[PDB]
């Protein structure tokens, strides 16, 4: 039997901890339940043959930079993830998450992921970011930071209608494949 | 002329290869000791209880040997009228196939029929559609009530047997509901969860003559935060146990895991379950909350307590795989393990054996 | 130490080798069904189902395929008095051997004793 | 498997119907059934693998000398049996048993065996007789007609006492052998 791993890092304030938890339990968009234990692994395939797969739930909390850097080494691909619709989001992926992250393993296949791809879109979470001065990074910024860092695909997902987020985890698995 | 002896021997043979292809071997068992019966004592082919007994063999040592994936069961609801008159109106939970993703499923399902679209409100039924034209869907995915087999809850039986069970000869289903009940203070989001499960009961039992099969009687489900502790222990136990015992049984196996289990088990990093648990209820004022209901924790307490020295097996066999790989890894596991016995034992208050 | 299983475990194999190299295959059958009663509904050793079943099919083909051969049995008088507590005035019903000839059978009983007569 | 074939004939005074019936039945002597049906065949080994044997019961009478030439054609050895305390069986022996026999199947090993073993030494049956001019033909003579005959071995059994009788067949069966 074969094995996967994989990384997801970022912020607190976007709630990729639903995300990957609502991947995992299969469950109905809007039915989620939450549990107490980190590190939501799965028993799942998309292309090929059955294979084991995890998914490294990292703490956005600044004190837990102690005891992550061990995981990332003898790793297959990253995922970096990052949100559209949060600007703080933004500037810690340009501050921590892409510089030193990428700095720590420079060599592997890497993928980037867009968040609340539905509030993207929504008018009132975009007026009450214009009037708190926020900005929804649209796609080209995206593809910017993408050529950037050279993913093999830029990809965007979401929680509310889990448009793609099957595509984006496909995609992650296909990376080395 | 067949008389009807040589037919049904025909007929066992062929139902037996075709359960043997087809990946179900208890059944194919099964229907072999009827064939040797009858052979031995009614017609004494000795040459056919030869070969008969040599496939039956190969049977059993392919039950065990290998391991079969298990299907994934959804549960598609045929709303609306727009449909025919045998599928208006009820629930046919598909069985599905060895690793299908519920957007595969639908995506099947859409191509079933015109008017591809989706409901959203999954627990309950739609009035406005419950007679109306234009044929409408809602396809999730649910969990397989395990069997209680018979002469099997006594015996330590080795997984495979009940891997293989934990997906066939299964009748009842069910599915999970997070209800929001309670205070949505800062942090604690577990001080809301409410699950009113769905009870599922398909009177034929998969696998059968087709794949679909309706629902027959459907009924509501109600769980509480405590009792909802409860169930979550219990799966914990029982994962971490059957992690334990799968590694038992075999040499050529990643360590990844059980890294895994115990990595998920020592850091709730992002989200903390112990101190959140205890926030919910350690306080008195889950007692001034549950004055009369109590002993809940009491059930917490010692399934964590007995998920403690399987956690302790857990990290023997870490050391078993545990090298300068590991070394960190198992380096903090060591430290939080430690940190935890003594925490459960003087802080709790908690006993153990 | 052996717990009462696996004694009986290795009892029953040793029985079942015995009965098959003895050309007595009815019993071998009839002592493997024991075997695998116990083994598929109290250890769950499948391997040794498998083993075994595979066993008892041999057992049944060789029933029917080959053919073996039928004792001849004789019935001995050992009357008189000067023999012992044990063979005094009673008949032994010696099972005998394949093909064995009555001349050959008294033969040997009178090596098994003085006073060689009939 | 493998089988016998063997002839034994001879006169009606004699009785080798006896000797034989008591031979394949196993019996004591002096208990001995007799039988209805002829051709007193056997499934009994002496040395080296079982196999399977026969025993042609040949008739005395003279008219049935119709039907026997058939059954000495493809056989393996032959039993020609003769008396040793009766003369009118030597006689015969001289006569016809011995001459026309061996006529026809002058080519297989032979075997000769002496009956009555037992009155060639008593007193009684030699004393009637020698009243009667009968003469017991002793062992020279039958040494005499073998060396004449040139069977594998001359031999001399009973029925009364059994006094190699399997020694007899033995030797028969080992004629080939």
């Amino acid at each position: 039997m074969q094995a996967i791993k994989c990384v997801v890092v970022g912020d607190g304030a976007v709630a990729k901890t639903c995300l990957l938890i609502s991947y995992t339990t299969n469950a109905f968009p809007g039915e989620y339940i939450p549990t107490v234990f980190d590190n939501y692994s799965a028993n799942v395939m998309v292309d090929g043959k059955p294979v084991n797969l995890g998914l490294w739930d990292t703490a956005g909390q600044e004190d837990y930079d102690r005891l992550r850097p061990l995981s990332y080494p003898q790793t297959d691909v990253f995922l970096i993830c990052f949100s559209l619709v949060s600007p703080a989001s933004f500037e810690n992926v340009r501050a921590k998450w892409y510089p030193e992250v990428r700095h720590h393993c420079p060599n592997t296949p890497i993928i980037l992921v867009g968040t609340k791809l539905d509030l993207r879109d929504d008018k009132d979470t975009i007026e009450k970011l214009k009037e708190k001065k926020l900005t929804p990074i649209t796609y080209p910024q995206g593809l910017a930071m993408a050529k950037e860092i050279g993913a093999v695909k830029y990809l965007e997902c979401s929680a509310l209608t889990q448009r793609g987020l099957k595509t984006v985890f496909d995609e992650a698995i296909r990376a080395v494949l | 002329v067949y008389t009807q002896q040589e037919l049904k021997e025909k007929l066992y043979q062929e139902i037996i290869s075709y359960f043997d292809k087809g990946k179900m071997w208890e059944k194919a068992i099964k229907l072999s000791k009827e064939l040797a019966e009858t052979y031995e004592s009614k017609v004494f082919d000795y040459e056919g209880l030869g070969n008969l007994l040599k496939k039956r063999a190969s049977f059993y040592e392919n039950i065990i040997k290998a391991m079969r994936p298990q299907p994934e069961y959804f549960a598609v609801g045929y709303y609306g009228q727009g449909f025919p008159s045998f599928l208006r109106n009820k629930i046919f939970i598909y069985r599905g196939k060895e690793y299908e993703r519920r957007e595969d499923f639908s995506l099947r399902l859409l191509t079933q029929f015109p008017n591809a679209e989706k409901m959203t409100s999954t627990t309950p039924p739609g009035e406005d559609i419950k007679s109306s034209p234009k044929q409408y869907m809602q396809c999730f995915t649910v969990k397989p009530v395990m069997s209680l087999p018979p002469s099997y809850k006594d015996k330590p039986v080795p997984e495979q047997i009940l891997n293989y069970y934990r997906a066939n000869e299964v009748q009842q289903f069910r599915y999970s509901r997070p209800f929001r009940k309670g205070e949505k203070d800062p942090d604690n989001e577990f001080a809301t969860m409410w699950i009113e499960r769905t009870t599922y009961t398909t009177a034929y039992t998969f696998p059968g003559i087709l794949k679909w099969f309706e629902v027959k009687q459907i009924s509501t489900e109600e769980i509480s935060p405590l009792e909802n502790a409860i169930e979550t222990m219990e799966l914990t136990n029982e994962r971490i146990s059957n992690c334990v015992q799968q590694h038992a049984w075999d040499r050529s196996l990643s360590v990844h895991p059980l890294s895994m289990l115990l990595s998920g088990i020592v850091d709730p990093a992002v989200m903390g379950g112990f101190s959140n648990y205890e926030k919910a209820f350690f306080t008195e004022k889950y007692l001034q909350e549950h004055p009369e209901d109590q002993e809940k924790v009491e059930l917490l307490k010692r399934l964590i307590a007995l998920q403690m020295p399987l956690l302790t097996e857990g990290i023997r066999i870490h050391g078993e795989k545990l090298t300068e790989q590991l070394k960190p890894l198992h380096e903090r596991l060591s430290s939080c393990f430690r940190e935890l016995k003594e925490k459960v034992e003087k802080h709790y208050g908690v006993i153990t054996l």
